[PDB]
């Protein structure tokens, strides 16, 4: 039961992680290193993260940058109809916490205001290196997981 | 009945996010209506409270796609209302990488372009070669698109040791990169019947709903702000301007084309005759002065001191100065109180006034030729929502 | 010291290419025809 | 021993479904100047197992269908349509050897589109069933040419057994008398399956903003039918000598063929734009079918005036 | 019997598939045009039923009229085609 | 000067006639993009292996901040203001007070990373080269507070870095 549990979250973690389907918002700048990160200096498709995919069909969103009140209600309801397990990756400074238009009356001061987030990535824009850092950062935040452990012990 | 296009492609792309609200009857679209906005991040009231150096990055962060091409608008502006004039090695500097920005952009127009309509293996082959230039924007200011290089005086650094034989290695191999790119679509018959004959505009109707650069000429009208009205040394370097003749979206792919073709030709010229001396303004109460200086000189290091706080102060003035941007005439309304910070600055966002004009263009069409009319214009929702 | 900066190689830099090369390839439309039929006839045959 | 057959059909399928993902990922990477799946499993071999089992354990959407009694009989009726147009294949040797095996699959893929519509209604909305009938529409119309193709081709086979196929080239492919239908052919069935550049459900989805498991499964569906399509043009008009002594020669030749008949589709996806949905229907109802009725009517008196009349057995 | 048995295996594992993936009325405003499609597509589809019989039809000792009929079907195919064309039955504007 | 992109007259003599009349019927035009296409697949990819292998950078490269030190130990930030000052996304907070010793120093001096537009303007606006820009990019985190640098973090990224940083301040300190 101990033994089955903890192997059996391995092999659900490592395929969960192992195919990291995105959604990009492509807001602004920060979308431009998100395809950069795509093209075949990097290759996000050979760690298993798809180039296009759909809402209804992905794992991840990458909020790629700024976030302004007019966009904030069309990016949650997208994320509503993410279906689970779902993670969001805040990238740049914009999406992290305003940035160089924190104290703009038509800025959302940072996407954790509208939606949790697991992975926050620096810069303006981050490197497309920097993104991939961040993607394979949260990989292993999953490989973390324990959810049939701790629903084994409830 | 009435539609609604998503936000975004499936694919990541990266010009912003739009919700356009369709009329259409069968395939027809009878009306499109642009609800923009959803990036308006209120640059330009931003602008008001800083200092006219610490706006400059903001520039940068408009048509992201052009970086460096925005700074020099920004540049132009301050430098006219300040009355000097950057030294000649810094508007060298400054035409060259304004060619290998308009390079950037006219790869990520026409690759996108094509992305969008489904041709997509282009988009991979040409954004390797971006990946290249990003690295001569890294090696002149470190950061690979957000440089703020060119500023009022001039550029900030001088180009590193061994840059200018790398753009060399890069420019040498370019011209076959969009060899490829045209065997795949200049003659596909596939890309032909989604690009020709769609979405035609008359010369009179372009310059009355205020279009520029290929929207312009794509209709024939012989008009490039580098040739009528020069900036920098844009006088000095030799290249065509393309001109279409039927006005639709195949005639300004092609012009796109020919112009990523003219860029090398420009840089060319700009590696061979690129002059020796300072990079800015020789003129410490405008540009800072070298850091050795700073450090040993009471002037410099008080002009240092200065300049990094209260900034420069310009004089009281408006002028309106635009540049040929890879996406159009960009422009900048600069309005001066005579302090250190601009009282108002409007930026003329050439992608404004084209997508202003989808509605024009896309009556009588199909719905999926909505897609390629948006991409002809190359729309970069920073630039447009400001 | 000599100011040293960066600067073009004496002489300049070597040709670079930019104008379109698209190379003209196959066979006229009537040896492309000629060959089809050709085929066509030896399979009927 | 039946049973056993069966299943040595239906799992090495979805096994050659499970595995197409990861090629035609790996091809069109290569084809971009890229990689593609290369970390999970060497050289990516785990890739299909991970995805598998990602899909699987994923929340379903909790759509709310119309007609719960529908929406399950889509899948299952893409699925299990797609695995029955394998029993007649001669690989050499059929699962079923029917007389009359083109008429069964020509019957049996004439039943594919139900389940398009079918989840067209189940969908509950209107876009959703606007997009079903476009997606019909096309299916139906690049039927009509393949129906036409295949008869005229079966005018020097001279039997709708597909054993036949094999004997009717023994000597030569069929593609040298009819490569005018071949190419007609394979653009046929690019459009029928839905593929590049005539994916359009993918594309037209991609615009109009309203329009896991369950799409797991009608995904191999989807790649079973393609495999199926190659596999059926290769017998068609690439005929493999077969060796009564050795078959497995012929099954190795056939595979092959197979294979890279089905990589050329990956191939064409990465090499085209996508045509405009009134653009492929201009190709077929102004195209297609005029040539292929020319050509019906040629190949019914091509064999009369060349005293080249096939025989029934 | 065998035919019956591979249908039963294939549809029972869609079933069974599927039932582990799962758990384990006015005028739709959609054109005229495409409704025709489908008429032309059944009315196209009901005169290939009749050319399905040709590859057996070959055989027969009246060749000469076999031809003739052969044909005149298919160019009262044509002409069908022919007249959707020319009574734009087939633009999408 | 100027060109005209798409201003020819096609011939039409039977033999260009039939010439274009090949290329719809046997599509030759698409079989050459084929082959572009085709030709790529056997080319060596521009992949790189990372984090194995890494993408190349410049001295200059503008990363995660640090506060450096003099030789002996000595903060080299005299808390000036400057940097403060210049920053255009009013990222920097500082507070300063006589050390006791005397010193001028900062007793708060904090970054908000997801304020900062990664601009460089600090750097140049420092008189003494105590605040930089490092190589370091890799430093996502999980949540937001951990993007909200004060002294001791930025501190302690001086002493983490400034192996590397030193070397990137020799490299380029003579195009400042
Ligand atoms: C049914 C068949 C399922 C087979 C299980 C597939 C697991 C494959 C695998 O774990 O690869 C080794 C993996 C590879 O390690 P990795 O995925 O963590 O990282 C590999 C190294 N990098 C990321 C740098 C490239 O080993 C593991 O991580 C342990 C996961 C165990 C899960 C298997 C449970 C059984
Ligand atoms: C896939 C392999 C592609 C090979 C590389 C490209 C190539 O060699 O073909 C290009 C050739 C030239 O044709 P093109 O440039 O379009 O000029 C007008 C036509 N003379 O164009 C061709 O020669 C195409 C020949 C196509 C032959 C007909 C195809 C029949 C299909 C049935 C099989
Ligand atoms: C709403 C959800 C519905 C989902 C359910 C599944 C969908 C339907 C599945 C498809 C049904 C296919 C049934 C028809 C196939 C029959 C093929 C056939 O013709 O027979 C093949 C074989 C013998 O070879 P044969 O072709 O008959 O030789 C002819 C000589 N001239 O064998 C035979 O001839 C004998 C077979 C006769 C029994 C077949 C009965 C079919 C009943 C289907 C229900
Ligand atoms: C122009 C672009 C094309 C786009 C469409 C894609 C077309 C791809 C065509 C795929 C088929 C290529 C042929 C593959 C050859 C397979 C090699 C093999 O193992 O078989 C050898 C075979 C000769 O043997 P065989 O086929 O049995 O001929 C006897 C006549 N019955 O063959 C000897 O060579
Ligand atoms: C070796 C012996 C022979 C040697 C010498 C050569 C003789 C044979 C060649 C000459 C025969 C006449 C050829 C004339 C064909 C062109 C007719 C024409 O000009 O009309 C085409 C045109 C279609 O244009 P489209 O854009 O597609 O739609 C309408 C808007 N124009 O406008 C139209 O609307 C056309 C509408 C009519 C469509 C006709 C459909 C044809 C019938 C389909 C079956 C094909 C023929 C039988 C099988
Ligand atoms: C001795 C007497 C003998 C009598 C008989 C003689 C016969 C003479 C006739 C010979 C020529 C017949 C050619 C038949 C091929 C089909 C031709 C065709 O339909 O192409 C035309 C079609 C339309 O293209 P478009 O540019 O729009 O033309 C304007 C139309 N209004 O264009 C298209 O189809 C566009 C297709 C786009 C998608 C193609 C993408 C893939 C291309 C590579 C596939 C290669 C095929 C591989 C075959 C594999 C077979 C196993
Ligand atoms: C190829 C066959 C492989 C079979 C492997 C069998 C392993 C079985 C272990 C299943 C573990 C699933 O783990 C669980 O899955 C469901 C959806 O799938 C997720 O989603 C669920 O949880 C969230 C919150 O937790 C709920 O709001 C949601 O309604 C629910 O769908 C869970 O977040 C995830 O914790
Ligand atoms: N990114 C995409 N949606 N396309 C794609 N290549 N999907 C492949 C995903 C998939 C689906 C079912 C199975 I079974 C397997 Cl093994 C893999
Ligand atoms: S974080 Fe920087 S690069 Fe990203 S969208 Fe904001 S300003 Fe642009
Ligand atoms: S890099 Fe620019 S935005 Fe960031 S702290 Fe320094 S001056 Fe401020
Ligand atoms: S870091 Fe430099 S500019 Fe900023 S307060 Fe300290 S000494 Fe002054």
């Amino acid at each position: 039961g101990e033994y089955v549990v903890a192997k059996l979250d391995d092999l659900i973690n490592w395929a969960r992680r192992s195919s990291l389907w995105p959604m990009t918002f492509g807001l602004a700048c920060c979308a431009v290193e998100m395809m950069h990160m795509a093209a075949p200096r990097y290759d996000m498709d050979r760690f298993g993260v798809v180039f296009r995919a759909s809402p209804r069909q992905s794992d991840v969103m990458i909020v790629a940058g700024t976030l302004t009140n007019k966009m904030a209600p069309a990016l949650r309801k997208v994320y509503d109809q993410m279906p689970e397990p779902r993670y969001v990756v805040s990238m740049g400074s914009c999406a992290n916490g305003g940035g160089y238009y924190h104290y703009s009356y038509s800025v959302v001061r940072g996407c954790d205001r509208i939606v949790p987030v697991d992975i926050y990535v620096p810069g303006c824009p981050p490197t497309a290196e920097a993104l991939l850092y961040g993607i394979l950062q949260l990989q292993k935040k999953i490989k973390r997981e324990k959810r049939l452990r701790i629903w084994y012990r409830r | 009945s009435n539609l609604t296009l998503n936000f975004g492609p499936q694919h990541p792309a990266a010009h912003g996010v739009l919700r356009l609200v369709m009329e259409l009857s069968g395939e027809m679209v009878r009306k499109c209506d642009p609800h923009i906005g959803l990036l308006h991040r209120g640059t330009e009231k931003l602008i008001e409270y800083k200092t006219y150096l610490q706006a400059l990055p903001y520039f940068d962060r408009l048509d992201y796609v052009s970086m460096m091409c925005n700074e020099q608008a920004y540049s132009l502006a301050v430098e006219k209302l300040l009355n000097i004039r950057p030294p000649p090695r810094a508007q060298w500097i400054r035409v060259l990488f304004g060619e290998i920005t308009r390079l950037l952009n006219h790869i990520m127009a026409v690759t996108t372009h094509a992305l969008d309509i489904g041709a997509m293996t282009p988009f991979f082959w040409m954004f390797e070669e971006r990946e290249k230039m990003f690295e001569f924007y890294e090696r002149v200011s470190g950061a690979r698109m957000h440089a703020a290089y060119v500023r009022p005086g001039g550029v900030h650094q001088d180009l590193p040791l061994g840059l200018m034989d790398d753009i060399y290695e890069f420019s040498k191999n370019f011209s076959l990169r969009i060899d490829e790119l045209e065997e795949m679509l200049t003659n596909n018959r596939i890309w032909r019947n989604r690009t020709v004959d769609i979405g035609i505009v008359t010369a009179e109707d372009a310059l009355n709903y205020g279009f520029s650069g290929v929207m312009l000429r794509g209709s024939g009208i012989q008009w490039d702000l580098r040739k009528t009205q020069p900036y920098d040394v844009y006088d000095q370097v030799e290249f065509d301007v393309p001109i279409g003749s039927r006005g639709d979206c195949y005639d300004r792919y092609l012009c796109r084309v020919e112009e990523m073709r003219q860029s090398i030709r420009i840089i060319s010229q700009c590696l061979n005759k690129m002059p020796p001396g300072e990079i800015k303004v020789d003129d410490a109460k405008v540009s800072p002065p070298k850091r050795a200086e700073m450090k040993t000189s009471m002037e410099s290091l008080i002009h240092h001191f200065k300049l990094y706080t209260e900034g420069y102060q310009v004089p009281p003035g408006a002028t309106y100065t635009a540049i040929e941007a890879p996406k159009g005439e960009f422009g900048v309304y600069l309005v001066s109180d005579g302090s250190s910070r601009p009282y108002r600055c409007k930026i003329k966002a050439p992608g404004f006034a084209h997508l202003a004009g989808l509605d024009k263009m896309s009556k009588g069409h199909m719905l999926a030729d909505v897609v390629a009319i948006i991409g002809t214009q190359d729309i970069v929702f920073g630039e447009v929502d400001r | 010291s000599k100011v040293k900066q960066d600067m073009p190689p004496v002489g300049g830099y070597g040709p670079i290419d930019y104008k379109r090369n698209l190379p003209r390839r196959g066979l006229s439309g009537y040896s492309m025809f000629a060959v089809g039929i050709g085929a066509l006839l030896f399979g009927y045959w | 021993m039946f049973m056993i057959n069966i299943l040595m059909l239906i799992i090495p399928i979805l096994l050659a479904v499970a595995f197409l993902t990861l090629v035609e990922r790996k091809v069109l990477g290569y084809m971009q100047l890229r990689k593609g799946p290369n970390v999970v499993g060497p050289y990516g071999l785990l890739q299909p197992i991970a995805d598998a089992i990602k899909l699987f354990i994923k929340e379903p959407l909790r759509p709310a269908t119309s007609s719960a009694s529908m929406f399950i009989l889509a899948p299952i009726m893409a699925l299990g349509l797609a695995l029955t147009m394998w029993i007649p294949l001669p690989m050499p040797y059929p699962l079923i050897n029917m007389n009359l095996g083109v008429l069964f699959m020509l019957a049996m893929s004439s039943l594919a589109v139900y389940s398009i519509l079918w989840s067209g209604w189940a969908s509950n909305s209107k876009y959703a069933l606007i997009g079903a009938l476009r997606a019909v529409a096309q299916t139906i119309s690049y039927e009509v040419t393949l129906a036409i193709i295949l008869l005229s081709v079966l005018l020097m086979s001279g039997s709708f057994t597909l054993s036949t196929l094999i004997t009717t080239q023994e000597q030569m492919w069929l593609i040298l008398p009819a490569w005018p239908l071949a190419m007609m052919w394979f653009i046929s069935t690019l459009a029928e399956t839905n593929r590049a550049p005539f994916d359009l459900t993918e594309g037209e989805s991609e615009l109009v903003s309203g329009f896991a498991g369950p799409f797991a499964l009608f995904f191999m569906a989807e790649y079973a039918n393609i495999i199926m399509m190659n596999i059926f043009t290769a017998i068609l008009f690439l005929g493999t000598s077969h060796n009564p002594h050795m078959p497995e020669l012929y099954t190795i030749n056939f595979t092959i063929k197979s294979l890279l008949l089905t990589m050329s589709f990956l191939w064409i996806r990465a090499s085209y734009p996508r045509f405009r949905y009134d653009q492929l229907m201009h190709l077929l109802w102004k195209n297609f079918l005029p040539l292929t009725l020319a050509l019906c009517m040629w190949h019914v008196s091509l064999p009369i005036l060349t005293s080249g009349i096939p025989p029934q057995t | 019997m065998n035919l019956m048995l591979a249908l039963l295996t294939n549809f029972t594992l869609a079933t069974l598939l599927v039932i582990i993936a799962f758990w384990l009325s006015a005028r739709l405003p959609f054109s005229m045009k495409f409704f025709l499609v489908a008429i032309t597509f059944l009315l196209f589809d009901l005169e290939i039923a009749l050319l399905l019989p040709l590859p057996w039809a070959s055989q027969t000792a009246n060749l000469n009229t076999m031809l003739t009929m052969a044909l005149f079907l298919i160019i009262l195919l044509a002409v069908s085609l022919a007249y959707e064309w020319t009574q734009k039955g087939l633009e999408w504007t | 000067t100027y060109k005209y992109v798409n201003l020819r007259e096609p011939s039409m003599d039977m033999k260009s006639v039939t010439d274009r009349a090949a290329q719809t019927l046997l599509w030759t035009e698409l079989i050459r993009g084929l082959g572009m296409t085709l030709s790529y697949l056997f080319r060596e990819p521009a992949t790189i292996n990372y984090p194995f292998e890494k993408g190349p950078l410049s001295p200059r490269f503008r990363g995660e901040h640090a506060l450096r030190r003099y030789p002996s130990g000595e903060e080299r930030c005299i808390a000036c203001k400057l940097c403060e000052a210049v920053c255009p996304a009013q990222a920097i907070t500082i507070e300063a007070e006589p050390r006791a010793d005397g010193s001028r120093r900062t007793t708060r001096y904090d970054i908000d990373m997801t304020k900062c537009i990664y601009c460089g303007f600090c750097q140049e606006a420092c008189p003494v080269d105590a605040i930089v820009e490092g190589p370091n990019f890799e430093f996502s985190t999980e949540t937001h507070e951990e993007l909200l640098y004060n002294k001791e973090k930025l501190l302690n990224n001086g002493d983490k870095w400034e192996a590397e940083i030193a070397a990137n301040i020799q490299a380029d300190y003579l195009y400042r």
